[PDB]
RNA sequence: CGACUCUUAGCGGUGGAUCACUCGGCUCGUGCGUCGAUGAAGAACGCAGCUAGCUGCGAGAAUUAAUGUGAAUUGCAGGUUGAUCAUCGACACUUCGAACGCACUUGCGGCCCCGGGUUCCUCCCGGGGCUACGCCUGUCUGAGCGUCGCU
RNA sequence: CCCAUACCCGGCCGUCGCUGGCAGUCGGCAGAGCGAGAAAGAGAGUGGCGCGGACGCUACGCCGCGACGAGUAGGAGGGCCGCUGCGGUGAGCCUUGAAGCCUAGGGCGCGGGCCCGGGUGGAGCCGCCGCAGGUGCAGAUCUUGGUGGUAGUAGCAAAUAUUCAAACGAGAACUUUGAAGGCCGAAGUGGAGAAGGGUUCCAUGUGAACAGCAGUUGAACAUGGGUCAGUCGGUCCUGAGAGAUGGGCGAGCGCCGUUCCGAAGGGACGGG
RNA sequence: AGCCGGGCGUGGAAUGCGAGUGCCUAGUGGGCCACUUUUGGUAAGCAGAACUGGCGCUGCGGGAUGAACCGAACGCCGGGU
RNA sequence: CUAACACGUGCGCGAGUCGGGGGCUCGCACGAAAGCCGCCGUGGCGCAAUGAAGGUGAAGGCCGGCGUCGCCGGCCGAGGUGGGAUCCCGAGGCCUUCCAGUCCGCCGAGGGCGCACCACCGGCCCGUCUCGCCCGCCGCGCCGG
RNA sequence: CGCGACCUCAGAUCAGACGUGGCGACCCGCUGAAUUUAAGCAUAUUAGUCAGCGGAGGAAAAGAAACUAACCAGGAUUCCCUCAGUAACGGCGAGUGAACAGGGAAGAGCCCAGCGCCGAAUCCCCGCCCCGCGGCGGGGCGCGGGAAAUGUGGCGUACGGAAGACCCACUCCCCGGCGCCGCUCGUGGGGGGCCCAAGUCCUUCUGAUCGAGGCCCAGCCCGUGGACGGUGUGAGGCCGGUAGCGGCCCCCGGCGCGCCGGGCCCGGGUCUUCCCGGAGUCGGGUUGCUUGGGAAUGCAGCCCAAAGCGGGUGGUAAACUCCAUCUAAGGCUAAAUACCGGCACGAGACCGAUAGUCAACAAGUACCGUAAGGGAAAGUUGAAAAGAACUUUGAAGAGAGAGUUCAAGAGGGCGUGAAACCGUUAAGAGGUAAACGGGUGGGGUCCGCGCAGUCCGCCCGGAGGAUUCAACCCGGCGGCGGCCGGCCGUGCCGGCGGUCUCGGCGGAUCUUUCCCGCUCCCGGGGGCGGGGG
C-alpha cells in the first residue's frame, strides 16, 4: 500500500497525468518486456521500445511466432507499428494496425551506446538491490 | 410568538453572523504543527530544559484563590539580589526575571530564595569554551550525564 | 455547495402582467439565458433549497466510560465460537479461538514467515475467503477513489512493534492493533460484535492490567473497573429447569378450547 | 366491404429521457507566501510550408542559447559531433499602458554623437543616445532697502 | 309483495380487549391430566417379550376466545414499500451477458411495489444487519427541453405592365440577348458625396443552406484580386468650450480655478 | 374545636358502567341549516339570539333532480328480513 | 442546517458527572481517526435558599439533677392522621380400609409492618410585621444574640 | 558704491538615489447607510455592517503599565477555554452586552531626548593604492570637499544612574576575507535527474482477455512491494509505478574546525558626593459621535489652560482626610494568531452534463446594449478508421447491390435510445363526444413445453438377485454415572507468611528511637522541606 503522502492515488489525477505526459515520459511509459534469453543475458526485465527493435506479438488478433521489426513509434497515440502486422482497407492499400507496447516482447535490441549504458545501469541497480536484500 | 409555556429566549443572531463563523476543522492540524514546532525547539536547545526558564512561587491575587500557588512570570530583583544573582546573568543562565514584581511579605521572598538556591545547586553549567573550563563552571565528569528534562523545572506543588 | 452558487446572476421578476409565472428572470440581452428564471430551487440553474453548510455537526463525542464498555464487550464477545462464526470467519479448524502465540512472532520480518504462521495456525481459510470476496464496488463510489471492496479478515494484537507490522502488512484483510491502543472501529467491524482475533503472549498478559479484574482495578488507567453484570446466571434453561422454582408453580393448562 | 375515426400490438420515424462512463467542479487540509520606472497588471497588433479558433511566443516572434534526457514530431509534405521533450541560471523581449519630449492625429519638436549629400559648409536622408512630475543629499549659478564686517 | 352498506346467521382481513395460554419436548432413568359449579395436595412418610411414540418454540415466536371497523383539518404506529451513498456481511451475481429500456407472456401482495419469461443492450450490480441524506410530484399563469390540434388554414393584395423569339441548361413566368409595349419624367426609380457600414467593390466557380415561389441568378457560399497624391483632405489656427502648473480647498481618490495670493523670458541685432 | 381509645357491616333507592391521575401537544378561533322559543323588519333563500340535532368532516335506500328532509351511518363477501 | 429552550424516551456513571480546550503518544494508507492524562477537573451543571442590600442561612422527642427546675448530665433520635400495590402472622381448612400419629405444601377470618404517591395537621430556613423579656463581652455601645 | 561672510529663497537634461501603478483572501486608518426587527413608528435595532477613500506585509496590528486589584496580592502583547448571555445599557420595550481573576498556546526584552563628562572624540561624499566584489564592503594614503556647536559620537533611562576611594575578578568577544573536516529531526537539511521483485506458465471461453480451472510435499512466484493508472472486458506477478534508515550523479544551504586581517580593552561588592525626565500637553467647560460604561468609557472641534512630596487611576457628582498602585504627553521588538487572492500539493460517507463553478467542450467565448453592464447552448462511433473500394439509376441530394466489424440492430451531432407526437401493417369496433366502476359473455396473442392423469409409507401374494440379519470376539470413538488427581471462585479461615527489603498500590493514621538539608540562636537550643520506620 502506498504510504508516501506526496504521491497521489487519485484516479482522475493519474489518468490526467497519463494522458498529458510529455514525450520524454511517453518514452518511459511505453516500455515492453524482454524475451527470456535477453532477460537472462542482461539481468534486466523491461526496456523502453525503440524504432527498429523486433517483436513477438503476445496478445490480440495478431499473436503468433513471427519476429517483426518495428517501423515507427507513434507516441501521440501510445502505439507502435510492426512491419508485419497490418490490414488492407477498402481501396486495397495496406495500413499498419496499432499495437500497444505492453502487449509486446523484444526479440533482440538495437545496441546503441546509450542503450547499453541504460542496460548496464539497470543491471547494476538491480544487482545492488538484490545484494542488499541478501 | 410564545407557545403555551416555556422560557423567554434572546438569541443573539440578529446580525450577519453567517459571514463571521469560525469552524475548527484545522484543530488536529494545528495540534500537529504546534507539536512539531515544540520538538524542533527542544532539539534546537540541546541540553537546556525544554519547558524553559525556571519561574517563581506566587499567590493568586483574589479572595477566591489566595489559598492556591501559581507559577509566576519571573523572579524579582530583591529576590535575585538577596540570593546573590546578577539581574543580567540570571536570564542567560536560565532564570526568568521581571522587575515589576514587589515583595510585600517575607515568607514568599524566602521561599523563592530557597528555590533559586536549589536551582543553582541542581543545574549543570557547560564550559564557555569546550577545551578550557573556567572557575565558575562544572567539572567534566558530570557533563556526560546532562540530559533534557520534560515538563516545568521543579514543578509547583500545593 | 458554494456559498454563491446560483446567485451569480442579476435578475428581477417581471411582476404582474406579461402572462408569465412571476419569478425572477435574467434581465436583457440577446441570449438564450435571458428572461429564463434565475433564483429559486425550481429553476434550471440557480440556487438549491437550503444550501448545505460546512458548519454542520459532523463529529460526535461519546463518554469515555461508554467507549471502554464497548471495547470490553467486543473483547468478551471475540472469545465465543458461536459469535465469531456468525460473523462469518472460518475458524472451524482453529485449535482455540482465544488464540495466543508466543512473542517470537513479534519479531517476524518477512511476509513469508507470517503466511507460514497463519497456515500453521489454520487461519489461512479466512484469508482465502477474503481473496474470494475481493470484488468491485457497486455505484458511484467507484469514481471517488473507493474502487475496490473486500471482506474484513482477522485481527492481530501485539505489544511491541519489531517488524510484526511490516510482516503482516501486505496480507489482505489482516488488521494489526497495539494492545494498549485498541479501537472499537476495528475491533467490531460494522458495529457487529465478534471479530476473529489472534493475540500474542505479552498482549494477553497485559490485558488484565489494562482493564483490571473484578476485584482489582485497572493499573494502567486512572480509575477504571469492569462493568457490573446485570444478571449473573444467564442460563434461562436452568433457571426454569431447577427444582426450587418448579416446585412453586401451578399446573400448566395446555388443552385448547375452540369456539 | 371502401374511406374516416378509436383502441391494442409489431415495425419504422420524431425526440433525446434513463443507465453506464468523467483529463470537470465543490469542500476541507498542508507547505510556501514572490509584482512594478532595470518599466508591473491590463490592452493592441503581429509571428507557423500548408493556420481560422484555442494555446505559445515578440521582428531572434508555435521560439535562441545552456543543462538533463536520449531517437523522434506527425494531419500532409521537406530534411548520436545529439531528433524530440523537460528543466530553465545566458540572451532577447513590437505599440499603448503608473507611461516619461509635447499631444493622442501617430501629428510636431529640441539637444548631442555617427553613416549617406557634403568631402563640415551649411541644408536634406538614415541610425543611435537623451529631453515627465515630485522629492532627498551634495555641486554650480544666482536673488534680497534680510542681518552684518572692511572701504 | 319489492329492497339499503340497517338488523339476524355464516366465512375472511384487520384493530382492540382478555395487561388470556404455551419453557411440560417433565419418555424402559418415562407414564402423557390440571374444563372442572363450589378458596385450597392424582401430598410424603410412622404406629394399632418387542427398545417404541407426528408438528412445535424466528418467546420481537406460536396459539385461543369475545367485541368492534365512517372520516376533512390534525396526531400517532407499522411498512420483507421505494431512491442515493457509507460500515459490515452474502467463499453473492455477471461477457455462457450487469445496468437501463420494451412486452397481447406466468404470478405475488389490500397497497406502496415486486418476482420470473421473451426481446434489445454491452459492463457493471444486488440481497440481509446497521449508518447518512440534496430521498418519492399532477398541479405552483412552476423552470428547462421536446411535441401536438389549430392547419396544408390565416396569409405570400400600398406605389398602372407586361409580351414574343432564341441561347445556355437535367431543369426557365423570374437568367442573358434581340424585338415590342410601359413607368420614373431633371424637387427622378438619373449622376456624385458627408455620417454610418467595412470588403458589401471586381473576376471566376457552385447551386447544400439563405434571398418567406423559383432561379442557370445574388449584397448568399467558395477561390482569388483591388484603394498609388508637394498641389484632394487630415496634419496648422482659433471659436463656443475643454484642461495642467502656481495658488486654494479637501479625511481622501481628488476637486475649484485659467490669470486669478506666481522669481512665469532659456530668446536676440549688436559689442567685448 | 382538635385529639386519642373502644363498639357497631342487612355497604341502607332503581338502572348501568372499571376508575383516578400527570406531562407534552397539533389544528381551530369566517360557519350554515332544521322543529320548537324568540328580537328588528311589510317581507326575504334578510339581519340577530336560546335548546337540541345535523351539514361542514358523510358515503348508503327514498324524496325524479338536490350540502341540511325521511330511514339509516359504512371493513370484503353469501343467505334471510 | 446551526444555536437556544422545554418535555418524553434509550445508554453510562451516580452526590457526583463531563475533557469539549490543551498535552503525551516513533505525526500522517485507513489515521484530520483511536488511546492515555487524574496533582491537566481550571471550569460548567448539580449538591441551599432567601433578601433590593448590608446579610442571614434549613428538626428535635423522653428520664436523673431545685414542676412554684435556674440549670448539668443519662439518653432516644429526623414528625403525626387518613388512604395505600406488595410482604408478615394467622382462627380456622385442604380426603378415601379404618385407627394413632407426623412431615411438607397449598387455603384462609382477623391482625400486623406499611413503598411510591395524594390529601391534611405540625416543625425548620430567609424577608417583613406585632408583643415582650432575657442573655454575652477584649473594646458594656445608636453593640451582638 | 564696491568687496566678503551668514540667513532666507530660487534655477537647472547638474552627480547619485527614492515615490507613483497593480493584486487585494487575511491586516491598519477614515467615512459610513437603508432594507429589516420593534407585529405601526421617530429613540433604539440592522450597525460602526454594506457600499465609498486611503496604506502595507508575509503576516499585519498590539506590546514591555500614567495596568489589574484591595488579596497572605498579581505583573508586556497576542490567541483558546471559562468568567457569561453575567455586571451593565435599553420608548428599561424590542433588543444589546463587556471586563478582572482562573487554566492553557507562546514567551524576550529593550532604546532615546533630558540631566552631565569626554580637545566633535561623530557622519556623508570625491581622488589614488591593495582584497574579493551577481545583496558595492574592508584597510591605507590625500594642507580633498561638506555636514555638524541652532549639538554628532561614547557612558547613560526610572529595574535607578554617574564620579572618587578601597577590596575582589581581570580578559575572548565580534566583524571583513580564505581554506578544511565531518554532521544535518522523525529517515541526514533542501532541490533536481537516472534506476532497483514476482506467470503473459498449462488447458478452456472471447471479437479481444485482465475471465474460469490447474500449477504436489515449497499447498505456482514475489511480498518492508496485494495503493493507483494504462493495456482490445474484470491484472500483486504485461508496463509505469508502489515498499524500502534502497542505490548512483549534480547543485545550494545550515552547523563545527583552522588561517589572515580588523575592532575591543571592557567586570563585581562596600563607602562618600552629585543627578534624575517628554506642554497649547494634562486637566476643566461645552458640543458632536461612539461604548455595557450608567451626574459623561473612548475620540474629536472650540474656549480656558497647569504642577512638581507633582500628576494619573482606585466604575455615583462634591468638599475634607488618610491609604494603594503606576510615572502620561518620545521610539523599537520575534512566537503563539488571521488568510474565499497567488504558487505547488494531498484528500473526500460531496455532484455526476437541466447536477457540480456561469464555464468538463475554440467560456467570461458567441451574442445584446451607446455605455455602466448582461451572458449562454454545447461531453460519449468503434478495441482498432478498419470511416463503406467497386457496379448500377439519377443533374444532384439521395438509393439498390458489394464490403469492414462481434455488431452499421454502432455510418462521421454516429453508446443506450423512453414519453409526448406521427406513418404503416395486423385484429376488432363505430349514429347519444370520449373515457370510467361492477357483472358476465364473445373473439384473440401467448402459456400449461397439457391431452388417459398424482405420489407416499406399511403390509399380502408371485417371480428374482445379493457375500446378508441377529448373537459373539477384537479395536477405536462418544454419552452418562461413581474412585484418584487437577483447575477455578464476583467465597470464607489461618501462617512465623513473601526478591535484599523479607511482596506491591494507597491512606487528611502516627513516629523526643528516626535521619538528611535549609533558616533562626550564643559545637549548642527551636521551626520548616525531603528521606526513613
Ligand atoms: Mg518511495
Ligand atoms: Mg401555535
Ligand atoms: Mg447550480
Ligand atoms: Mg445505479
Ligand atoms: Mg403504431
Ligand atoms: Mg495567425
Ligand atoms: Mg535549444
Ligand atoms: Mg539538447
Ligand atoms: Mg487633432
Ligand atoms: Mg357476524
Ligand atoms: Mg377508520
Ligand atoms: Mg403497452
Ligand atoms: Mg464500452
Ligand atoms: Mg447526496
Ligand atoms: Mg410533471
Ligand atoms: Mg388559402
Ligand atoms: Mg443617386
Ligand atoms: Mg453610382
Ligand atoms: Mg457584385
Ligand atoms: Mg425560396
Ligand atoms: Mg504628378
Ligand atoms: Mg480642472
Ligand atoms: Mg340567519
Ligand atoms: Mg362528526
Ligand atoms: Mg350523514
Ligand atoms: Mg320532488
Ligand atoms: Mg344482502
Ligand atoms: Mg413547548
Ligand atoms: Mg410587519
Ligand atoms: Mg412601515
Ligand atoms: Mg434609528
Ligand atoms: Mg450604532
Ligand atoms: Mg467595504
Ligand atoms: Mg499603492
Ligand atoms: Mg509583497
Ligand atoms: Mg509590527
Ligand atoms: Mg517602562
Ligand atoms: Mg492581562
Ligand atoms: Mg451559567
Ligand atoms: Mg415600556
Ligand atoms: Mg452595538
Ligand atoms: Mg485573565
Ligand atoms: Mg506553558
Ligand atoms: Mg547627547
Ligand atoms: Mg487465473
Ligand atoms: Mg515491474
Ligand atoms: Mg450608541
Ligand atoms: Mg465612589
Ligand atoms: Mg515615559
Ligand atoms: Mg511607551
Ligand atoms: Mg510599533
Ligand atoms: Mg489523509
Ligand atoms: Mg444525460
Ligand atoms: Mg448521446
Ligand atoms: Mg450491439
Ligand atoms: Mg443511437
Ligand atoms: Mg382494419
Amino acid at each position: 500500500m502506498k504510504f508516501n503522502p506526496f504521491v497521489t492515488s487519485d484516479r482522475s489525477k493519474n489518468r490526467k497525468r497519463h494522458f498529458n505526459a510529455p514525450s520524454h515520459i511517453r518514452r518511459k511509459i511505453m516500455s515492453s518486456p524482454l524475451s527470456k534469453e535477453l532477460r537472462q543475458k542482461y539481468n534486466v526485465r523491461s526496456m523502453p521500445i525503440r524504432k527498429d527493435d523486433e517483436v513477438q506479438v503476445v496478445r490480440g488478433h495478431y499473436k503468433g511466432q513471427q519476429i517483426g521489426k518495428v517501423v515507427q513509434v507513434y507516441r501521440k497515440k501510445y502505439v507502435i507499428y510492426i512491419e508485419r502486422v497490418q490490414r488492407e482497407k477498402a481501396n486495397g492499400t495496406t495500413v499498419h494496425v496499432g499495437i500497444h507496447p505492453s502487449k509486446v516482447v523484444i526479440t533482440r535490441l538495437k545496441l546503441d551506446k546509450d542503450r547499453k549504458k541504460i542496460l548496464e545501469r539497470k543491471a547494476k541497480s538491480r544487482q545492488v538491490g538484490k545484494e542488499k536484500g541478501k | 410568538a410564545p407557545s403555551r409555556n416555556g422560557m423567554i429566549l434572546k438569541p443573539h443572531f440578529h446580525k450577519d453572523w453567517q459571514r463571521r463563523v469560525a469552524t475548527w476543522f484545522n484543530q488536529p492540524a494545528r495540534k500537529i504543527r504546534r507539536r512539531k514546532a515544540r520538538q524542533a525547539r527542544a532539539r534546537r536547545i540541546a541540553p537546556r530544559p525544554a519547558a524553559g526558564p525556571i519561574r517563581p512561587i506566587v499567590r493568586c491575587p483574589t479572595v477566591r484563590y489566595h489559598t492556591k500557588v501559581r507559577a509566576g512570570r519571573g523572579f524579582s530583583l530583591e529576590e535575585l539580589r538577596v540570593a546573590g544573582i546578577h539581574k543580567k546573568v540570571a536570564r542567560t543562565i536560565g532564570i526568568s526575571v521581571d522587575p515589576r514584581r514587589r515583595n510585600k511579605s517575607t515568607e514568599s521572598l524566602q521561599a523563592n530564595v530557597q528555590r533559586l538556591k536549589e536551582y543553582r545547586s541542581k543545574l549543570v553549567l557547560f564550559p564557555r569554551k569546550p577545551s578550557a573550563p573556567k572557575k565558575g563552571d562544572s567539572s567534566a565528569e558530570e557533563l556526560k550525564l546532562a540530559t533534557q528534562l520534560t515538563g516545568p523545572v521543579m514543578p509547583i506543588r500545593n | 455547495v458554494s456559498e454563491l452558487a446560483g446567485h451569480q446572476t442579476s435578475a428581477e421578476s417581471w411582476g404582474t402582467g406579461r402572462a408569465v409565472a412571476r419569478i425572477p428572470r435574467v434581465r436583457g440581452g440577446g441570449t438564450h439565458r435571458s428572461g429564463q428564471g434565475a433564483f429559486g430551487n425550481m429553476c434550471r440553474g440557480g440556487r438549491m433549497f437550503a444550501p448545505t453548510k460546512t458548519w454542520r455537526r459532523w463529529h460526535r463525542r461519546v463518554n469515555t466510560t461508554q467507549k471502554r464498555y464497548a471495547i470490553c464487550s467486543a473483547l468478551a464477545a471475540s472469545a465465543l465460537p458461536a459469535l465469531v462464526m456468525s460473523k462469518g470467519h472460518r475458524i472451524e479448524e482453529v485449535p482455540e479461538l482465544p488464540l495466543v502465540v508466543e512473542d517470537k512472532v513479534e519479531g517476524y520480518k518477512k511476509t513469508k514467515e507470517a503466511v507460514l504462521l497463519l497456515k500453521k495456525l489454520k487461519a489461512w481459510n479466512d484469508i482465502k475467503k477474503v481473496y474470494a470476496s475481493q470484488r468491485m464496488r457497486a455505484g458511484k463510489g467507484k469514481m471517488r477513489n473507493r474502487r475496490r471492496i473486500q471482506r474484513r479478515g482477522p485481527c492481530v494484537i501485539y505489544n511491541e512493534d519489531n517488524g510484526i507490522v511490516k510482516a503482516f502488512r501486505n496480507i489482505p484483510g489482516i488488521t494489526l492493533l497495539n494492545v494498549t491502543k485498541l479501537n472499537i472501529l476495528k475491533l467490531a467491524p460494522g458495529g457487529h460484535v465478534g471479530r476473529f482475533c489472534i493475540w500474542t503472549e505479552s498482549a494477553f498478559r497485559k490485558l488484565d492490567d489494562l482493564y483490571g479484574t473484578w476485584r482489582k482495578a485497572a493499573s494502567l488507567k486512572s480509575n477504571y473497573n469492569l462493568p457490573m453484570h446485570k444478571m449473573l446466571n444467564t442460563d434461562l434453561s436452568r433457571i426454569l429447569k431447577s427444582p426450587e422454582i418448579q416446585r412453586a408453580l401451578r399446573a400448566p393448562r395446555k388443552k385448547i378450547h375452540r369456539r
